[PDB]
RNA sequence: UGGAGAGUUUGAUCCUGGCUCAGGACGAACGCUGGCGGCGUGCUUAACACAUGCAAGUCGAACGGAAAGGCCCUUUCGGGGGUACUCGAGUGGCGAACGGGUGAGUAACACGUGGGUGAUCUGCCCUGCACUUUGGGAUAAGCCUGGGAAACUGGGUCUAAUACCGAAUACACCCUGCUGGUCGCAUGGCCUGGUAGGGGAAAGCUUUUGCGGUGUGGGAUGGGCCCGCGGCCUAUCAGCUUGUUGGUGGGGUGAUGGCCUACCAAGGCGACGACGGGUAGCCGGCCUGAGAGGGUGACCGGCCACACUGGGACUGAGAUACGGCCCAGACUCCUACGGGAGGCAGCAGUGGGGAAUAUUGCACAAUGGGCGCAAGCCUGAUGCAGCGACGCCGCGUGAGGGAUGACGGCCUUCGGGUUGUAAACCUCUUUCAGCACAGACGAAGCGCAAGUGACGGUAUGUGCAGAAGAAGGACCGGCCAACUACGUGCCAGCAGCCGCGGUAAUACGUAGGGUCCGAGCGUUGUCCGGAAUUACUGGGCGUAAAGAGCUCGUAGGUGGUUUGUCGCGUUGUUCGUGAAAACUCACAGCUUAACUGUGGGCGUGCGGGCGAUACGGGCAGACUAGAGUACUGCAG
């Protein structure tokens, strides 16, 4: 599935802005509901599910498929923070949100679903897509003129672009060199607590 | 009568066979004497592998090809070969090699400069 | 690569110790809810009883034939003859022992692993050598006729063969006697050793890519038999055994062997648990775990066992002979009462049992199998489809903008706050569904015919329209993310534990709000973890549970200093094996993933050779510090 309600929601829960750039959540940094002001009780579990709620909320993954991933990246012989952290920015939508080439995560998943991309020369239309190593993210001929990609490709002075991604054409397609490492993620929160997190 | 079947493998869609030495008695998916090859025709060129020597063994002592079988070997050579009446030529197709992601992502940045 | 804790005994504390909880998994079931797809999976209970339809045939190039199509002669349209293209029934060959099902029995050489067979068989297949001579008697079918209700069956006549039978040849083979050499691991084996005697077979068909028969040498495959080691619980089961333990002569078998038998001897097994009782198919694997270990044997793969119950053989290269035979029994059915028929633990299906498990579907297109020279025929094996959120995986139910933040709800300190960027509105996009068009791969296949895909007009691709058709469940006192109001009052109820209900409950019920998950979410059942709570890794015994009342001593366990030797343990290396699948690493292919393929690792072990000798052990010694004796005193 999906979650389709209020954004706004989980970032003033998390006390973190996940869109970035929100009104709302500065306008009132606390959590929902009638009870947003009552001070909390500290607890090492809480912070840490918070640190796994920020990461599968930010990229937008439900649980079962974050399991996944952290199964995988601990498998990995590299460290689990960062493997994870590589894994979860190495998914297509994500690739396409960081590409400078949609305001959202949610718009960018939107149009990786729908079809309006096309990596190695073949459609894929899946949000959880993975890349590897130069990897060519292309729009399809047809959609290169719908309104999206046109403000997509004259906004082009937002977010930078990281290094181990590059926009090359000026039909804005996009080239992967490297899977990104730990130091150029440049994403919020910590991994060693959803790391703990998911040894208990 | 030892033969050399076909056994199949792959999920539903696409069975992907290897070539097995063994009884005439045993099921499909039962123990295997030996694997001399394997053959893929899902794939446009129908990828083709026969251990020649192998092959030649089996041939030697006795064991019946089934007919699709007795038809790779004659693509491969190989019963040509067991044989020796045309001669020992290779008419396998082999899957033509596809370029490497990097000769393709060098080729999109000059492309791009 | 890799071990997380919390609550509960007290007025309070520390410890010991049990109980409970947070995790994972499932061939699951139940409750609420439910869109799609890919890939899997589905009687765990009654090895209960089964309606119905299919699940093993094939060959006319073995044979006599001519019932049905074809062709040709003939006609009164009743038909009649020939043909052999062809083919019912029949003789004959091969197959039917495979494949498919089930887990009742079995604690056993059944299984796993490693050996042995100088103690053995092997149809079809491959490949050497030698042959394929000669004669005869029948009979099925057909025709005539009899019995019986039926099942079925008797008689007469007649006919063929690659059916059956006699003989010759074989001297490669089998048996016997003598005899030579050689290797051993003892019986023995080998040199197709030599030599004398006796003996053992065959089948033809077909003109077309032609198929066949017999003996014998060697391969290949598939077995049989024997053995080491390994994997349950029970002395509140201590004796068990008389073909039972061994020998000899016979018999029997493919083969060794009390396998059988006559005689002879009196052995054989057992606390290292015989003999009984209970339970159980075994394994690769699967789940859990940090690992060791624990639980398990669903799918897939190998071996075993069985086919209504219990015995038995026959045919055959091969038989637990599922869809063979004989007998006995129970049950069901037919009967003219004389007698007959049947076996879903094959595929669907039915009834019953149960918490619970599916279609009386399509196709031989692909792979495997049987027969055939071949075309071809058969194949509920198999390939697919149908049904079930049963499981895993993936996707959608929209995206951007949108405020002193509308209405309503709820709370209120009456100020306002929250639902809430949420909504309303303005744009954008259409994934998946819906409609239209086109439309596969799987088939370097099969076929000497012109064609051939069950899936399937599916997947898929391109257009069309519109946010349009698409979210629920549990929980919120602490463990353990998430709190207020009203209702009720020791009630109604909740609860995994602690414990909550006594008119102002964050614990009941309902509403707002919130949190966790999400086509699912919870409950129950079961196994592992947490549990170091059976402690090998890795626990203990003064008072918490735990030192026998104390000795002697049997089996067993364990053992001072030192020399030489063995290489049993130990250790190094190498060879064989440890099926595949699974697991892990890497790569590749499905739009990704699940899934699938490829190549390594793994397969922790066992068998053979070679190396080492510190330690343990054995063997052969030596020493006196342990142990014991002697002598002189001593206390009780």
């Amino acid at each position: 599935a999906r979650y389709t309600g209020p954004a706004t929601r989980k970032s003033r829960r998390l006390g973190v802005d996940l869109v970035g750039g929100d009104q709302s959540f500065e306008k009132r940094p606390y959590p929902p509901g009638q009870h947003g002001r009552a001070r909390i009780k500290e607890s090492e579990y809480r912070q840490q599910l918070q640190e796994k709620q920020k990461a599968r909320f930010s990229y937008g993954v439900m649980e079962k498929q974050f399991r996944r991933y952290y199964e995988e990246a601990n498998r990995q012989p590299g460290k689990t923070g960062d493997n994870l952290l590589r894994i979860l920015e190495s998914r297509l939508d994500n690739v396409v949100y960081r590409a400078g080439l949609a305001r959202t995560r949610r718009m960018a998943r939107q149009l990786v679903s729908h079809g309006h991309f096309l990596v190695n020369g073949v459609k894929v239309d899946i949000p959880s897509y993975r890349v590897s190593q130069y990897d060519i993210i292309d729009v399809k001929e047809k959609s290169l003129n719908t309104l999206p990609f046109q403000i997509a490709r004259e906004t082009a002075g937002e977010r930078p672009i990281p290094s181990w991604l590059q926009v090359v054409g000026e039909r804005q397609r996009i080239l992967v060199h490297q899977l990104p490492e730990r130091a150029q993620i440049d994403v919020p929160l910590t991994e060693q607590l959803i790391v703990e997190l998911y040894s208990k | 009568a030892v033969k050399i079947k076909l056994t199949r493998l792959g999920k539903i869609r696409n069975p992907q066979y290897r070539i097995i030495v063994a009884d005439a008695r045993t099921r499909r998916d039962g123990r295997a004497i030996e694997v001399i090859g394997r053959y893929h025709p899902k794939e446009e060129p129908s990828l083709i592998q026969i251990d020649s020597e192998r092959a030649q063994y089996w041939l030697g002592v006795g064991a019946q090809p089934t007919e699709p079988v007795l038809a790779l070997l004659k693509i491969t050579g190989d019963w040509q070969k067991f044989k020796g009446l045309p001669g020992a030529e290779g008419t396998l197709k082999v899957k033509e090699p596809k370029p490497s992601k990097l000769d393709l992502f060098n080729a999109a940045l000059a492309e791009a400069e």
